[PDB]
């Protein structure tokens, strides 16, 4: 009952009758030659005119085509028939299995949760990194966010975290994989099946081969289950691959849908497009979910308008370094920016407290030093700035770890180390208890007596 | 003994200071690369909010 | 009888059309009734048939399309002269001290032409204004104009008004002040330290307050100028006092914005130098009468560099420069002895005793500051018997450079000092040349002429 009047790469235009123009959100249905293109509204221009966002290859359309307008927003299934199965942002099933048996289907635009419905947790939860869950401990329920450049840990990071938390843990999971490779969305999918996990795990993926409007709302349609799985009273487990895709989209569309540019080619709207995302991703008092969100940062500029309006939005952000990951200590995670809501004395403990403002101190002043170093050398140094220096050198080291996922890589096993059992090495580097050890006993270790046990080969 | 002390102080200021003043010359070439990728950045910002501000 | 109907009201901006005949010029203004209060629109721009597009000197909400605007056939004029010493103007020339109407005989454009080159003459009268680190480093003649220079918190505002109350005072001259994108606290402390101070009945008030559109800020100077020109052109020597040069290039800035002009160097307008031009030049000491000027000028983040500052050096002739170290250490004035300059210090103007005394302090002083260093590594009982000579004189000189302030005894307690050039060059020669070896350092410090220093050791 419309017909096609422009298509300016991913967005098309289409004209209805004055009285049965569509809504916003409500999508649209495009007969592409020998297939169903979806397009989502996203303005009522006038005169009946609406432009609208292509779920699909833009290529081959006419002019003057036929789109048939459904009345209803897109719509996915949801519930527990989608659990272990991989789907498009569409909804529709991507692996070969059969139709999704979905009792039930979900707009994928909703509300956040009203402020009274909010729940705050001071319940802290373990994880096997030493850094992380001294540096950056985070709290059942709450939000995580791991930032860093082009290939410095954070996929890494994120398996390793769904390793530590996600089989431990007795609810349901969810994965949306929003802009990322195609590889990795195999690769875990086979993991979890020959695991025997994937019977717990619901995935979406809209990954980077796909246009712009699937990686625009795959993130949304993860969200809506995880959602689901919330409101049903159960607490939850969201993964998300990469969130700062979801923003480039959007940068990707603004111009066609006629906005002027902000400040760095950013679309107008930019806070709010991930505001309206990011505050329904939280825990209620009927159900709780806990996220991690891998968020890349564009040219390893930390200041740039994504990752800055990204930072407000999450309890603890873990910032990765280049400069540390090329000094091949793994995980990168930069401490004197990595930061959580949840490291004060009355959550964490005195002595954990106490422990984490110390390995700041010393990093930080043996930061201040760097260039003193480097001009002069390092035998200016007062004779206690070189026992700082030493022991900043040994933090440095001892913060590295080896993991079980990265045995691909350097065939070491990984290693748990339980917080207890890391508040207390951190203790003994600083207090002085172990000067004599040289700085590579501690490099890629678990907990310090494998330090003092590897001192003894050099 | 003083003397000998002495001169082996001069002799070894004299090769901290040839290290100190290397270092600082490679430490030049590499503030200057950063500041020319500044620049450039200036420029082009500065100019893309004229253009696409205006029209 | 109102011949114009608005058109477009987008924020500060108002688009006004009239029948072809009768459209407004430039710069002139119009009127129409924003609900029961009136307000008033001046031109900016004559653009296609009819249309002329304007900015509003007042607050633009409650304005509808289809208003009736009626045109005044001049531009904004402002009353004038003797009957506005005393009281406080908007940019509007109306009244804001409640004291009702103002008593005008006579009102002038504030768009007007600056003097010829013709009509100059050129003077070298030096202003003494009572401040020793002002009148000995930075000496600035009648129709001069002197920039102070700083960040924020140094003592901009508070040695304006004591040159104020020194020039009002003392040599009784009238001034006029225009407080440019003004502050209105510091607005309100001004006007109660004048009238407390007594000076209030020679000073005539402008304010173009921060909370008010940029068409305002903008245009305040001029009122300020108008009447500084007025007074001239009586044949008296006024002195005008502009808060800050910063506000007024913002204001430009904002109103050039929403023009929609094509912004330029750091998105400053593309007509800066111009409006600073226009400003500028018509502060000048004609034959007939003369109009000096002191300025305040904040430098934003401390470079100097930005398009503001850089292009108000062009005009000044003489520069302050206030530090927030030296304020910090608490020797208020805060002048900078070795980057404050004038044009106007050289022998031919001031004399060689005033020159040679100057440049006998600035290298006193820049011989400590290369002391210092050896003072910190080798301690002070390694230095000549003529260095610890040098050091001490040259702390007495940087203490004896401090003065308070008549305006200051709010904040101190202290009672103010006035000096004379003739004291400041005794004090700062009899000091250099050993004649107060005697003293302690602090016998100097706050201490205002050199007698009080010697009455003041005795109490020590
Ligand atoms: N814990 C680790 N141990 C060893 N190498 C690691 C570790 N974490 C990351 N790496 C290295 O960093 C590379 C970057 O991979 P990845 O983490 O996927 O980057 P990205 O975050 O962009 O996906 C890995 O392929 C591996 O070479
Ligand atoms: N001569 C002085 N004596 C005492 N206090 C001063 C003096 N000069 C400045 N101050 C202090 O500095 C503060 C602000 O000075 P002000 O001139 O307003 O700074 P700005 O130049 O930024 O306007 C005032 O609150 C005042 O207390
Ligand atoms: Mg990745
Ligand atoms: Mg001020």
């Amino acid at each position: 009952t419309g017909k096609i009047v422009q298509v300016i790469g991913a967005v098309v235009d289409v004209e209805f009758p004055q009285d049965a123009v569509p809504r916003v959100y409500d999508a649209l249905e495009v007969q592409n030659g020998n297939e169903r293109l979806v397009l989502e509204v996203q303005q009522q221009l006038g005169g009946g005119i609406v432009r609208t966002i292509a779920m699909g290859s833009s290529d081959g359309l006419r002019r003057g085509l036929d789109v048939k307008d459904l009345e209803h927003p897109i719509e996915v299934p949801v519930g527990k028939a989608t659990l272990g199965r991989i789907m498009n942002v569409l909804g529709e099933p991507v692996d070969m299995k059969g139709e999704i048996g979905e009792e039930e289907r979900w707009a994928i635009h909703r509300a956040a949760p009203s402020y009274e419905e909010l729940s705050n947790s001071q319940e802290l939860l373990e994880t096997g990194i030493k850094v992380i869950d001294l540096m950056a401990p985070f709290a059942k329920g709450g939000k995580v966010g791991l930032f860093g450049g082009a290939g410095v840990g954070k996929t890494v990071n994120m398996m390793e975290l769904i390793r530590n938390i996600a089989i431990e843990h007795s609810g349901y999971s969810v994965f949306a994989g929003v802009g990322e490779r195609t590889r990795e969305g195999n690769d875990f999918y086979h993991e979890m099946t020959d695991s025997n996990v994937i019977d717990k795990v619901s995935l979406v993926y809209g990954q980077m081969n796909e246009p712009p409007g699937n990686r625009l709302r795959v993130a949304l349609t993860g969200l809506t289950m995880a959602e689901k799985f919330r409101d049903e009273g159960r607490d939850v487990l969201l993964f998300v691959d990469n969130i700062y895709r979801y923003t480039l989209a959007g940068t990707e569309v603004s111009a066609l849908l006629g906005r002027m540019p902000s400040a760095v080619g950013y679309q107008p709207t930019l806070a709010e497009e991930m505001g309206v995302l990011q505050e329904r991703i939280t825990s209620t008092k009927t159900g709780s979910i806990t996220s991690v969100q891998a968020v890349y940062v564009p040219a390893d500029d930390l200041t740039d308008p994504s990752p800055a309006t990204t930072f407000a939005h999450l309890d603890a952000t873990v910032v990765l370094s280049r400069q540390i990951a090329s000094l091949g200590i793994y995980p990168a995670v930069d401490p004197l920016d990595s930061t959580s809501r949840q490291l004060d004395p009355l959550v964490v403990g005195q002595e954990h407290y106490d422990t984490a403002r110390g390995v700041q101190s010393i990093l930080q002043r043996y930061q201040e030093l760097k260039d003193i170093i480097a001009i002069l050398g390092m035998d200016e140094l007062s004779e206690e700035d070189k026992l700082v220096v030493a022991r900043a050198r040994k933090i440095q080291r001892f913060l590295s770890q080896p993991f079980f996922v990265a045995e691909v890589f350097t065939g070491s096993p990984g290693k748990y180390v339980s917080l207890k059992d890391t508040i207390r090495g951190f203790k003994g580097i600083m207090e002085g208890e172990y000067d004599h050890l040289p700085e590579q006993a501690f490099y890629m270790v678990g907990s310090i007596e494998e330090a003092v046990e590897k001192a003894k080969k050099l | 003994g003083v003397v000998e002390n002495l001169a082996s102080e001069q002799a070894a200021r004299m090769v901290a200071m040839k290290a100190a003043t290397d270092n600082g010359g490679s430490l030049i070439k590499e503030l200057q690369l950063v500041y020319n990728k500044a620049r450039q950045a200036s420029i082009t910002q500065e100019l893309t909010e004229i253009v696409s501000g205006a029209a």
